[PDB]
């Protein structure tokens, strides 16, 4: 509500769980993906991902007071890249790549977020972030900053009874079971509807 | 002072490094962009492998090596990797263990390793693909049937493109205890790399030296650059809308091969403003690496 | 002292090099470059075959030899190729296999040869293509039907271009036990290669000696070249500023490059000036190779 920050990247990729031998991508990042990314920008320890190699547990009393509205207005083609992966010795498997993405991300939060974002331009004693939201894998992240507020209007999609599946709460041991966001397609508007915003437990 | 971004391009030359396969057996080059024009790309894993190879070339320890063996593609496990590995594992390399060996490698080191440190991106031909191709192969048949190959001999096509492509990269300054010795070697290697392809018996080209520009800023990974160079190579326009207004500051640019353009007047005014006093790209990495480093 | 680079151009002459096929009765030529014009090219495997043939020409044992047989293009295989072969298999070529017998023929050698010791790229005409053609033909018919060919006497076409073209190559110094003897023959053959075309009964020309820009430094494959010359044939314009300053300014060294035939250009004062640093002394490439093969080699 108090700040909508938009950012672009030369490419992107968001691969849903249990893909199998055909890794696919969605036209938009998931809610949890952008949540983890911005949280990463702020800087936090890897809590939700209870890895089987190291004990990084998520304490329950965390309340990110964030409601977000996203969506894609511009068209972005998806291309197929054929490559070889060592993980099952080595077997070849091909995946997808997204050419581009749009810049409409909006955020609400209590005042403490703005201090870190303001300090973002200048950094002192910075600490790395463990989570890598949406995708554990690295080498695929780029970021931008635009405080331009209202201008550059674009569509907002409100989930109703299109991206069929959006993951919610980033569960690792078992499927989160949040189910599809069902945002579908949002009619063009300068200001997103109130139904676009929603609360995420984590 | 803790982050360094850069982009590198090269000289024009024909193309190579195919990945796809055809039913009718024409080798095909990768295509990504759907806007009425085609482009050729290279996955970062190939150049990562080449960088590993040239780290092996210089005297550097390693726990990973490629062995030429039976048809199945395999890599030598060697011994248990440690974070205090002198050259490669500390530099990058992620290990994931299904069983996590014995009691988390005996409660030592850290179980999962974060690559971090080094970053890469696509390589874009910045020149549209053309339907030109050449049919080249006319295989042989044994006259004595001693280890005879396929019976018939066919004629198939292959395509090349007279193109030069660029790619960005970045790295952050976090460690200074043992990092500088290996970072010097990494910068020496990235300043001059070769390969990043399979077919080098044919279509030989090397893409180390050209007009390079790097930026060392505490921006926390924000870049004014669009990550795109001119097709002709005179990408300097983005500097003109910026350098005259020093809103990047005076010490927010560097120089490479392009500096030897015949024009000189604005070089003098930019010399008092930017430290792009280098004409040899190899020399640039020798000095600005020290500035990026703590000492 | 562990790598050797060069790019070699030729003399101007007409070239036929009929490669393509056409129902419209015109043997087309290959075009690869896109600058609004077309250029003629040479496939690297053609000069590879020529190098094999002139390795055969001098006394050099081999496993591969061409034979004339039924229309399927066949090549005699002789003994099974081994990495410790003398001329052909060790220098380049791979031992491809489908079954690869049993336990790698009782653990003899290895079925994976890395690649050719020397690597080459295709040639570029560096002269725009033109739509000219020659009405060179009129096939006739047999008279007594004895061993008669096709019935009719048709008409067709052909085209040629007056062009001179260059090509690069490079190699790395790895072996020195057995490598020198065959590297000497390789360099001698490179100094004079002949063929690399289908038609030599018509449109004959040879293209080995025009100029050498050789380089050998322990930089591990660094190229300041663009692998391109001008129409007049000298490329020293951008590299004259680079040739000097051997002592300082971190510029490519003195014993970093070699001369060729372009050194015999008219003016001499600046040739004498450049003589103080660089080894631009050899006018004949064949003499230049006999010395720089020794210099690059152990002896």
């Amino acid at each position: 509500v108090t700040r909508y920050l938009r950012l672009k990247a030369p490419f992107a990729a968001f691969r849903p769980f249990q893909s199998g031998s055909f890794r696919s991508t969605t036209p938009v990042p998931s809610f949890s993906a952008v949540y983890g990314l911005l949280l990463n920008l702020a800087g936090i320890e890897q809590r939700q991902e209870v890895e089987g190699k190291v004990t990084l547990i998520k304490p329950k009393a965390e309340l990110p007071k964030l409601a977000i509205a996203i969506g894609q207005v511009k068209p972005s083609s998806t291309s197929l890249i054929n490559q070889q992966l060592h993980n099952y010795w080595i077997a070849p498997v091909r995946r997808e790549v997204l050419v581009n993405l749009d810049l409409i991300i909006g955020l609400q939060s209590p005042v403490e977020f703005w201090q870190k974002l303001d300090q973002g331009l200048k950094g002192e004693t910075v600490i790395n972030r463990y989570g890598l939201p949406f995708a554990g894998d690295n080498n695929f992240l780029f970021d931008e900053i635009y405080p331009i507020e209202k201008p550059d209007l674009a569509s907002w999609y409100c989930p109703l009874e299109g991206a069929c599946r959006l993951t919610l709460w980033i569960d690792r041991e078992n499927n989160t079971q949040t189910t599809i966001k069902v945002f579908s397609p949002s009619d063009f508007r300068l200001e997103p509807p109130a139904k676009a915003w929603q609360q995420l437990p984590g | 002072n803790l982050n360094l971004f850069a982009t590198i391009l090269t000289y024009p030359a024909p193309a190579s490094n195919y990945r796809g396969e055809s039913e009718e057996n024409r080798s095909v080059i990768q295509k990504i962009l759907k806007d009425g024009q085609k482009y050729a790309i290279i996955s970062p894993e190939s150049m990562r492998n080449a960088l590993r190879e040239m780290l092996i070339e210089l005297g550097q320890p390693n726990n990973r090596t490629r062995l030429h063996s039976e048809d199945q593609l395999a890599v030598e496990f060697k011994e248990y990797p440690n974070p205090d590995k002198f050259a490669d594992d500390f530099l990058f390399g992620y290990m994931v263990a299904q069983t996590n060996d014995a009691k988390e490698m005996k409660k030592l080191n850290r179980p999962a390793k974060r690559d971090s440190i080094f970053r890469c991106n696509m390589a874009v031909a910045v020149n549209p693909y053309k339907y030109d191709t050449v049919f080249y192969q006319s295989p042989l048949n044994a006259g004595d049937s001693a280890w005879k190959n396929s019976t018939s001999s066919a004629l198939l096509h292959r395509e090349v493109t007279h193109t030069a492509f660029q790619y960005p990269f970045a790295l952050a300054g976090k460690d200074c205890a043992a990092k500088p010795e290996w970072v010097k070697a990494l910068l020496q290697a990235i300043a001059e790399l070769n390969g990043v392809a399979g077919g080098h018996a044919r279509a030989y080209y090397e893409f180390a030296p050209r007009s390079v520009v790097a930026r060392l800023t505490p921006k926390l990974v924000a870049g004014y650059q669009t990550y795109g160079f001119d097709a002709e190579g005179n990408w300097l326009e983005l500097s003109r809308l910026t350098a005259t207004d020093s809103l990047p500051a005076n010490e927010f640019w560097l120089g490479g091969e392009l500096v030897r353009k015949m024009d000189q007047e604005q070089k003098a005014q930019l010399e008092a403003m930017g430290a792009h006093l280098y004409a040899n790209p190899e020399k640039l990495f020798a000095d600005l690496a020290d500035s990026f480093l703590g000492v």
